[PDB]
RNA sequence: GUAGCGGCGAGCGAAACGGGAAGAGCCCAAACCAUGGGGUUGUAGGACACUCUCAAAGGACGACAUUAGACGAAUCAUCUGGAAAGAUGAAUCAAAGAAGGUAAUAAUCCUGUAGUCGAAAAUGUUGUCUCUCUUGAGUGGAUCCUGAGUACGACGGAGCACGUGAAAUUCCGUCGGAAUCUGGGAGGACCAUCUCCUAAGGCUAAAUACUCUCUAGUGACCGAUAGUGAACCAGUACCGUGAGGGAAAGGUGAAAAGCACCCCGGAAGGGGAGUGAAAUAGAACCUGAAACCGUGUGCU
RNA sequence: AAGCAGUAAAUGUGGAGCCGUAGCGAAAGCGAGUCUGAAUAGGGCGUUUAGUAUUUGGUCGUAGACCCGAAACCAGGUGAU
RNA sequence: GAGGGUAGCGGAGAAAUUCCAAUCGAACCUGGAGAUAGCUGGUUCUCUCCGAAAUAGCUUUAGGGCUAGCCUCAAGUGAUGA
RNA sequence: GACAAUGGUAGGAGAGCGUUCUAAGGGCGUUGAAGCAUGAUCGUAAGGACAUGUGGAGCGCUUAGAAGUGAGAAUGCCGGUG
RNA sequence: GACUCGGUGAAAUCAUAGUACCUGUGAAGAUGCAGGUUACCCGCGACAGGACGGAAAGACCCCGUGGAGCUUUACUGUAGCC
RNA sequence: AGGCAUAAGGGAGCUUGACUGCGAGACCUACAAGUCGAGCAGGGUCGAAAGACGGACUUAGUGAUCCGGUGGUUCCGCAUG
């Protein structure tokens, strides 16, 4: 048995040059007019995922 | 000499065997503290559960597409060189043709190929 | 027990499947029904299908 | 010499070969039970779930052997160098083998003109091998068989001209 | 663990290319001809025209192996012993120093092994010859055939890695319903163009899965609460109306040499006397632990 | 790696395949840079420049998975002495 | 009394959840099956060094879990600690 | 040498003892092995020897390897016995 | 029946027991701790205050994101019927 | 509640900064989130100008993902178009 990855999870985050994962952004899809526009654009952009998240999960992206 | 082996020091480490007394350290419980769901047969819950807030991967929005026709390359430098594909092959550098030999332009300095960088196509002349 | 005299038709079985897809078994019968046949030994009556009673064969 | 990997090619061999044809009966194997012996309520006894349970006598192996293999593999330059260095450490050499027939007394005056020995020949000569499996603690192989095992369990090695040869050639 | 499929959750999860084991392809229905013959396909085949010549199935025919076996090398002496195979000496065999047994621990004591030989007969297979079979092949083409209630569509399902989805490719039930070589189908909805194939009939060994079962063997597998439930007359005592459940039970000694005779006793059981190397090895028989039960006695 | 040879062995052979020396972007695609952007303007991620194979130990995952222990559920039979 | 019949998603009931082999709000036996148990119980040798927590947040959560706080081992920076 | 440290539950790290088997090497043994009984013995512990009885034929020791590798607790299972 | 005598002869229970009272203390109701007071060693018949005496892993109460049976205009379904 | 008579309170003219791409640095913080922000480029409004302006004196007036809809677009579109 092969360990199997994650795979709604392969959907959502990549891995760069470094071994760490570079997630999506939450709060981006409805109920726009609740927002500023700085926030909207904060928004924008990407993040990494946090130590405390390379702690939960790891494994289940082993090969990805 | 079959008599007097010896491997090489800090190779081995006899296992570590739980539950076998109580001068161990991991005798009576063995390792696991008390009662609880993870000091049970059977493992805790699965990893990524968080308890029942909401997982991170589950939390967050899905991003992007996959094309089919996804052309990656073998990629060279200029200093791999210091030239048909296949010799490029039968020294030893490209070790599979992913989609084809493409040159680029790291390092120092005839070449056939399939594509070339901008750096590259300048400083093989 | 029933299928049809001439072809094969059998009944087969799925699912009756629902709005919430609550599938429970269920057969699929085949449009069998009796009829007076020659059956080249004697006339008989058996059962065929309709499907297989549509121009091909005589009563 | 490089006792670091000699090591290692002795212990890979004698792992490999083991058969592991061990087996043992844990609760699905054992003959009967699928039965609550007592009602686990009233009776007064310990609450039981079958008579063939490890706590039992007569029923349940919790873990033990299973019929698995203990074989394992390491690089092919590791063991070219295991290989290189029993020769070594055997370094730290005759003509051809002449018997027309197989006889073991010719074999033993020539084993005592010049006790583990391990005489190394050429592809095969098979009054030699003939000559030579009878007397205890002499092992007879080829160039193309040669083992870490059987050089490092040798006291000596008698390889003739060719396979000395045939050795430096493949090493 | 990729592509994907997934209350896009839990999870499910291919395939082609590539590398290998094994490796053969064939007979029909139709046209046409006199139940039979002819014909079997995609750089189109057959008919028709010339020319140019598993696959059908019953039977005999010497080698191999399987089912009993034969041969099979080479050691004697002292010390202990109850008994030598041991320790101490001298010697031989080895295509044989696997293993077991023998009064102890055996290459040379036995049964064997290395190796060579062996079949009245029965059986399986490989081999030849017999035997049955047997017309091969190109070129042209007006025209005649190439699997129909089939392909496919709608509806309801199943299956494809694929949850009805934009669901291709396959099947099932129900209705409708096609063309015939510039014909039909596929290339993940669909149309065009290209590329590749020819459905709706049938048959095929090997590479592969497994173990009742026979023979040969190995084990850093168990050694009597273990290993099979069952080392023992075990699926048995026993339990249940029944389906069905299910145990405990091995060891004297090298050899029964298994205690002749005497005494107490109703016998059992003893005490002598003998067997024995040992009887506190006396069939409740190798050792014979602890709990437990006693008798005696030093200090209190 | 499977396979073939090999004593159920080493081991020989077997470069299909995998990891690595290049990253960035959803992608086309660029490439020591790249994406966002009108604009390296700024900013994110890169330019560390050694990895890789086998194995010892720790730990996690799929398998019952540290052992014992339910009330229950389903399927196939046996029961009106 | 004898011989028969009805069988468990069932059968019989002058009706009590009453009976169906000393068992019935759904028999018994074998299989799925080592069901599952966030629950109780248990978890076998010695020494040496270090040595907690009983808190925050979220939780179909409240005797469970996940991240952070507090412990340990390795490498490093390097005075940034009191 | 001098100084400093050495309570410890959950837990982290290190070093070890002992059992069965395997390879190699080297040994003991019917002039008495394993085992069992006793003992006033050596080690910081797990433990290791030695001597005498009993016993009757197999066992250590060094170095590695592999584990069905250590029991006082489970209203644990089987036997014996209070 | 019990009681004494001859015969036979269990059982639940059981950490080891050389098993006193009082006033305190204690996980807040002590044979076993403290401080005092009392008691020469062994039986036999009897009583029933304590041993939180014994059997029955509390039928009460609560908790399992545990079961089962029943209800209904709870949800989604279904045999059947039109 | 904290501030405000710099007015942050009242009145009048003019307009749309209730902008587009961003962002050094910082606070808060288990995570996801949340808050502030000089300065920079494109375009402007007010003002004679310096300048101010990326909503309201400050702090409530909000809801992950998945899925569906709509508007654009540079991307992909399973032999090719």
């Amino acid at each position: 048995p092969k360990m199997k990855t994650h795979r709604g999870a392969a959907k959502r985050v990549k891995r760069t040059a470094s071994g760490q994962l570079k997630r999506s952004r939450a709060f981006t899809s409805h109920l726009f007019a609740n927002k500023s526009t700085k926030q909207k654009r904060q928004l924008r952009k990407a993040r990494l995922v946090s130590k405390s998240d390379m702690k939960r999960v790891k494994q289940l992206l082993a090969y990805k | 000499k079959l008599h007097e082996l010896k491997p090489a020091e800090g190779s081995r480490k006899e296992r570590n065997r739980v539950g076998r007394g109580v001068a161990t350290g991991n005798g009576k419980t063995s390792g696991r503290g008390h009662k609880g769901q993870k000091a049970r047969s059977g493992g805790g819950v699965r990893p990524g559960f968080e308890g029942g807030q909401l997982p991170l991967f589950r939390r967050l929005p899905k991003r992007g597409f996959t094309n089919i026709n996804r052309k990656e390359y073998a990629i060279v430098n200029l200093d791999q060189l210091n030239v048909t594909p296949a010799l490029l092959v039968e020294s030893g550098v490209v070790k599979n043709e992913k989609s084809g030999i493409k040159i680029l332009g790291n390092g120092s300095l005839t070449v056939k190929a399939h594509k070339f960088s901008a750096s590259a196509a300048e400083a093989i002349d | 027990g029933k299928q049809c005299f001439v072809t094969g038709r059998k009944a087969s079985t799925g699912n009756r499947r629902s709005h919430a897809l609550n599938s429970t078994k269920r057969r699929w019968n085949a449009n069998l029904q009796k009829v007076r046949i020659l059956v080249d030994g004697k006339p008989k009556k058996v059962w065929v299908s309709a499907r297989a009673l549509k121009s091909g064969k005589v009563t | 010499p490089n006792n670091s990997v000699l090591f290692e090619a002795i212990n890979l061999q004698r792992a490999s070969l083991r058969q592991g044809t061990h087996a043992v009966k844990n609760r699905s194997a054992v003959s009967g039970g699928g039965r609550k012996p007592w009602k686990q309520k009233g009776t007064g006894r310990a609450r039981q779930g079958t008579i063939r349970a490890p706590q039992w006598r007569g029923g349940g192996i919790v873990f033990g052997p299973t019929p698995r293999s203990y074989a394992y593999k390491m690089p092919k330059k590791m063991r070219r160098l295991a290989l290189r260095s029993a020769l070594s450490f055997k370094v730290q050499v005759v003509d051809a083998f002449n018997f027309e027939a197989p006889k073991t007394k010719e074999f033993k005056n020539v084993l005592s003109t010049l006790k583990k020995v391990l005489v190394v020949t050429e592809n095969e000569d098979v009054n030699v091998e003939l000559s030579a499996r009878n007397i205890p603690g002499v092992q007879v192989t080829t160039a193309q068989g040669l083992n870490v095992l059987d050089i490092t369990n040798a006291d000596s090695l008698v390889i003739t001209e060719a396979a000395a040869k045939k050795v430096e050639e493949v090493l």
